[PDB]
């Protein structure tokens, strides 16, 4: 589309 | 690394009142960021706007991960505090000044940690509270940060400005002096 | 669990996830439709993206281990069933817990308890088929939140049993008629012509509690558990 | 956007049977994950499978089979041999981009028993001491048989329930009907039987 | 006395070099980085002793490996060619001006495209020697600055630009 991507950051290990 | 561009996505969390932030810049200028407060994305430029179209919920969804890891970070790090950085300030002129020819004064924040600062513009020794416009805390290579602040004014040989920059590292609020 | 309110109380729904669990999701399913996403915790903080309904609706979760959704201004539209699901981390699989049903009432008044009464089987069908079927009918209760058991000598039993799925009404046409619930257990013809043998059909009601108000005569349809019994006869 | 479809809405087998529930899931995220959840009567949503998307070597791996067929943008739940338990609603869920779940619509499984010997009869149950109700019961009638609601108000029928007594191996239908009028008599409270009906007295 | 304060921040970085996509996610705690993720490796890495339990446990899931295996084609690689027109051809008109403020300075203002090159020239001989030229400016705005200084004798500032398809001089 016309948007751009973005991602998760991962939680640390709790 | 090889890079002819490169386009990064900032996001940071702490403590004090920058509670959180999220903006994408595309060599070291950014582009857009999420107002976290508002829940929209805000457009650096307006051309930006108009041509793309950045997801709010991406940056809130972000910011909420980060907040999970700095509780985890906190008590996995013993409470560990960063030592403050003192900032570097300087300011020059957008345009060559020319009297009575409207300009913008820029002054610029770097080097410093945490992103916690308060700085306020100076006009012949009074605050100004309009004409004012404040970058968002961007981000550097050594993970430190550098801020933007502008001011727009008519250059005259009687006025003066001062750049008034506090910060933790700081033993003492540091004032840079700029005329005509 | 199930909770029973009338129209205006505030309300307020807990959900207590497993363990090391760090994301927490509600959900809340009507007529028995496709669960509707609510709000997603990821430890203090809500990364949700924002199925809330209304501003009458908001969540909490102040430690990451138990989160509540209240809903101020309770509305009828509001009444359905809550479901909570827990992640370990954010994107393993989610695990549903039981939920609360909520629902929403105009007035607290067209609450009733059950009543329960069982019935021994037929002489006919023990001499025929040899097997003997207990029927009891748990009748005018309304909400339709009731929990028929069957309790053999003490201990519950599952096997043999049929549990009706949905009650009937009393009065079809009336949408707040009092339900009603038809179980069966049907045993050995020897299991149920053995005198030593008791059997007990419980009935556990969900309705009103200490803090709602009760202003008529009659007994406060509190959450009861209404039983019938009956012993085995010889031949 | 992403939406999960699953268009039927009901399916009636009987017991050893095969059965599959189908979906279509709708995502334009590039990497998701597939649920089935099981939810039985009066049951939470009990967890079935979870095939991420680059995971695509199908299996059956035992009674429950799925096969994700990523050109159909499909993902279908297979029963081998159908039980009587398995009978319940089941629904599919779709993550990825979206960390919460996409459930799709509801498709009902009800594994109808297999009466080999059926013994159709209408017996009356002793009126309690504590109750005026006089009941009846319609049991051990074959899968092929339905019920009728009641065309008097004050009489009161239910629809059809399986017993599985699990000692002994036999399955029944069964359907109660009760009123509080001297009208009321055991025979002829129902109205759609078989002939060979042992109505008693 | 620094009041409490504790920060948590990351970076996820799009490198882009002949048409090839790198990504890299930093995990960072008060300026330490603990934890990234290379697309040249293909798995996560601890930076230091802070890090290495999650990175352990990212490096156990696949679904999160292959989340972020398929970042530089999903992200990296779509947000380039997206963003292209409004961020690698975003070209500036340069506005050049001489003054004397004995040292000449040539001060070159609203440039985006930040290589840019300054050439003093004295009756058509251009002169290398008292040159001594700022750093480039940013001014925060997607706009550049710099000023080159000339040692100069009394008795033309020419500039190359990308957005310029004939040099600017000013007299
Ligand atoms: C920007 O400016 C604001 C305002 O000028 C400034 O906020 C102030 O920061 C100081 C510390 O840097 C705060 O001082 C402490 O604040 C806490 C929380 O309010 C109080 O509990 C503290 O009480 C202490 O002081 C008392 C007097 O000595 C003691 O009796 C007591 O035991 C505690 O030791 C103390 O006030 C101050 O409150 C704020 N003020 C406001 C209005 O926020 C901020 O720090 C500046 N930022 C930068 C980067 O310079
Ligand atoms: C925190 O304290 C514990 C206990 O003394 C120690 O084992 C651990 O290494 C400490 N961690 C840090 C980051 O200082
Ligand atoms: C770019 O990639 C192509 C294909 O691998 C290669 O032939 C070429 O040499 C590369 N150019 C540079 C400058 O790396």
């Amino acid at each position: 589309a016309t948007g751009l991507a973005w991602e998760w950051w991962r939680t640390v290990y709790e | 690394i090889k890079a002819d561009h490169v386009s990064t996505y900032a996001a940071f969390v702490q403590t004090h009142r920058p509670t959180g932030e999220f903006m994408f810049e595309f060599d070291e200028d950014e582009m857009f960021y999420v107002d976290l407060d508002k829940k929209e994305t805000v457009w650096h430029l307006e051309e930006f706007g108009q041509a793309f179209s950045f997801e709010a919920q991406g940056g809130l969804a972000n910011i909420a991960i980060l907040n999970n890891n700095l509780n985890t970070l906190i008590q996995r790090s013993n409470h560990t505090q960063a030592t403050n950085d003192p900032p570097e300030v300087t300011v020059f002129p957008k345009e060559p000044v020319e009297l009575g020819q409207p300009n913008t004064l820029i002054c610029h924040i770097d080097k410093f940690f945490p992103p916690v600062l308060n700085v306020t513009w100076l006009c012949n020794g009074e605050l100004v509270t309009e004409g004012v416009a404040e970058s968002l805390f961007l981000p550097r290579t050594d993970y430190s940060f550098h801020k933007f602040h502008y001011l727009t004014f008519v250059p005259s040989a009687e006025d003066f400005y001062d750049c008034r920059v506090e910060h933790w590292g700081l033993d003492q609020p540091l004032l840079k002096h700029w005329e005509a | 669990s199930n909770k029973v309110t009338e129209k205006g109380k505030y309300v307020e729904l807990r959900c207590d996830p497993i363990s090391g669990h760090t994301a927490l999701y509600w959900y809340r399913q009507s007529l028995g439709q496709g669960p509707e996403f609510l709000i997603y915790f990821q430890g203090t903080g809500a990364a949700d993206d924002s199925g809330l309904p209304n501003d009458r609706f908001f969540a909490v979760r102040p430690e990451g281990s138990v989160s509540t959704l209240k809903i101020q201004r309770t509305e009828r539209g509001d009444s359905a069933v809550y479901l909570c699901a827990s992640s370990h981390r954010e994107g393993e699989t989610q695990y549903f817990g039981p939920g609360t049903r909520l629902l929403v009432l105009e007035d607290l008044n067209k609450v009733f308890p059950p009543e329960v009464a069982v019935f021994e089987p037929s002489e006919a069908e023990i001499s025929h088929t040899q097997k003997a079927t207990l029927v009891c009918l748990a009748t005018g209760f309304f909400p339709d939140h009731v929990e028929l058991s069957w309790w053999v000598n003490g201990k519950e039993v599952h096997s043999g049993v049929c549990t009706d799925p949905q009650p009937l009404k009393e009065q079809p046409a009336l949408n707040d008629s009092r339900y009603a619930l038809s179980s069966r257990l049907r045993v050995s013809a020897t299991f149920w012509q053995n005198p030593r043998n008791h059997f007990r059909c419980q009935v556990q009601f969900y309705g009103l509690s200490e803090n709602d108000e009760w202003t008529q005569d009659r007994a406060k349809p509190v959450t009861q558990i209404v039983s019938a019994e009956a012993w085995g006869r010889a031949d | 956007a992403q939406k999960v479809t699953q268009a039927q809405t009901e399916i009636s087998v009987v017991e050893k049977e095969d059965v599959t529930l189908d979906c279509v899931y709708e995502t334009r995220d590039t990497t998701y994950y597939l649920f089935w959840y099981k939810q039985p009567p009066s049951g939470e949503l009990v967890f079935l499978i979870r095939r991420n998307s680059f995971d695509e070597q199908n299996e059956i791996s035992g009674r429950y089979s799925w096969n994700f067929q990523k050109s159909t943008s499909s993902f279908n739940f297979t029963i081998t041999a159908s039980q009587v338990v398995d009978s319940a609603v089941y629904f599919c869920a779709l993550s990825g981009s979206a960390r919460q779940l996409t459930f799709g619509s509801g498709t009902q499984l009800t594994v109808l028993p297999d009466i080999q010997n059926p013994d159709p009869a209408v017996y009356q149950l002793r009126d309690s001491k504590s109750s005026d109700k006089s009941v009846c019961l319609f049991t051990d009638f074959d899968s092929q048989t339905n019920v009728s609601q009641s065309k008097d108000s004050d009489v009161y029928i239910t629809d059809k329930c399986v017993l599985d007594m699990r000692s002994m191996d036999f399955k029944s239908n069964s359907a109660v009907a009760w009123s509080n009028k001297s009208d009321f008599a055991c025979a002829n409270a129902f109205n759609n039987s078989i002939i060979p009906e042992d109505t008693f007295f | 006395a620094t009041p409490e304060n504790y920060l948590f921040q990351g970076r996820q970085e799009c490198y882009a070099f002949n048409g090839t996509q790198r990504f890299l996610e930093r995990y960072i705690y008060n300026r330490e980085e603990f934890a990234r993720f290379d697309s040249d490796v293909g798995e996560f890495r601890a930076v230091t002793e802070l890090g290495r339990p999650a990175a352990e446990y990212w490096n156990s899931q696949k679904d999160i490996l292959e989340e972020k295996r398929a970042v530089p084609d999903r992200m990296c690689r779509h947000n380039y060619e997206l963003g292209g027109p409004m961020t690698l051809q975003r070209r500036v008109q340069p506005r050049v001006n001489v003054s004397p403020s004995n040292l000449l300075v040539c001060h070159v203002t609203d440039f985006y495209p930040g290589s840019i090159q300054v050439r003093w020239f004295l009756n058509g001989q251009e002169e290398t020697a008292g040159v001594v030229s700022t750093n480039l400016i940013r001014n925060g705005d997607w706009t550049f600055q710099i000023l080159v200084m000339l040692e100069m004798t009394p008795q033309t500032c020419q500039v190359e630009h990308t957005s310029l398809d004939s040099p600017v001089t000013v007299e």
